[PDB]
């Protein structure tokens, strides 16, 4: 029997758990100050700056809405046409036909 | 076999770290039973 | 003194903001009260955490237009519950502002505090 | 592999003791494999799974 360590040394971290948790903690706690601290200084603007001005600053957003196309085939410039098909066939086929 | 290195280290895996724990057995089952022809144990432990 | 005035060369109001009470319950709560300028406490090492906050205010305030300030100021000390109930001295609020169009002091107390009001009433009104 | 080092990847022996310690061979034979594998890839010709 073959036993493979493919734990990246993770072993060797001591009181893995609570460090782990730890990391967690650090991160979760600076992204909820870090925006708790944002969302009131941009209140402490709205307040001292009137909300009025910056009313005035968001821009405005366009929604897409539906334009239904024919779709028609598309006409290439003759002069690519005529690439296509060899030049002897310009009034060789009767196109009654 | 899909071991773990962790058993019960972390918080409330529920029965895991007890079900991975107990696949550990077939590095001896192996040699004290009778189907060594027919199985042959390869224990992972799978990390991060 | 009835009729249309344009004064406000010469127009002020002081008025005495109620008190405001703040729990003080977590980390992120004791770091956006230092994110404010005006909270300023004695040792900035004091121990906010699990701790009640009282804000007397005052706000002072100069028109020099129809709506908008000319200029805000906005002090009061800042207290601290005791176990005995009592409330002493932590620091100041210490406001100041030009051009100003609204108090972020008060503003900011009200969304985040309650307001204790020196008023209690009876069940029902007493007839006498 | 450096002298007493043992790699981020290996295999394992279990002591007479019973304690399933890192054996150098058995990593440099795993590690060996996995390099062999990078460079070639591996077939799994003919294997059921």
């Amino acid at each position: 029997p073959v036993m493979a360590d493919l734990n990246g040394g993770l072993q060797f971290v001591p009181e893995l758990k609570e460090f782990t948790a730890k990391l967690r903690k650090e991160l979760v706690e600076t992204s909820e100050v870090r925006k708790a601290v944002s969302i009131e200084t941009a209140l402490e603007h709205k307040v001292v700056n009137g909300n009025s001005a910056d009313a005035a600053y968001a821009q405005v957003e366009i929604q897409p809405r539906a334009n239904i196309q024919l779709d028609f085939p598309e006409l290439k410039p003759y002069k690519q046409v005529k690439q296509i098909a060899p030049a002897e066939l310009e009034g060789l086929l009767d196109l009654e036909r | 076999l899909p071991m773990s290195p962790n058993h019960g280290t972390f918080g409330g895996d529920g029965m895991y770290s007890e079900s991975k724990l107990s696949l550990e057995t077939l590095f001896n089952r192996w040699h004290s039973e009778s189907w060594a022809n027919q199985l042959t144990v390869c224990g992972a432990i799978i990390g991060w | 003194y009835r009729g249309n005035y344009t004064d406000f060369e010469n127009t002020f109001q002081k008025t005495v903001e109620p008190v405001y009470q703040m729990h003080i319950k977590t980390s992120k709560d004791i770091a956006v009260l230092r994110s404010k300028e005006w909270f300023q406490l004695d040792d900035e090492d004091f121990d906010l955490l699990n701790k009640t906050l009282t804000f007397e205010t005052e706000t002072e305030v100069t028109f020099k237009n129809a709506n908008i300030f000319s200029s805000v100021k906005c002090f009061g000390p800042i207290k601290v519950e005791l176990p005995t109930k009592e409330t002493v001295e932590i620091g100041i609020v210490d406001y100041e502002a030009g051009a100003s169009h609204g108090n972020p002091v008060v503003d900011f107390l009200k969304r985040n505090g309650s307001t204790l009001e020196q008023k209690v009433n009876l069940e029902n009104p007493i007839p006498i | 592999i450096p002298r007493e080092t043992i790699p981020f990847l290996h295999l394992r022996k279990k002591t007479p003791a019973g304690d399933w310690k890192y054996d150098r061979q058995l990593s440099s034979l795993f590690l060996d494999g996995l390099e062999k594998a990078a460079f070639n890839g591996v077939t799994f010709k003919d294997k059921y799974v």
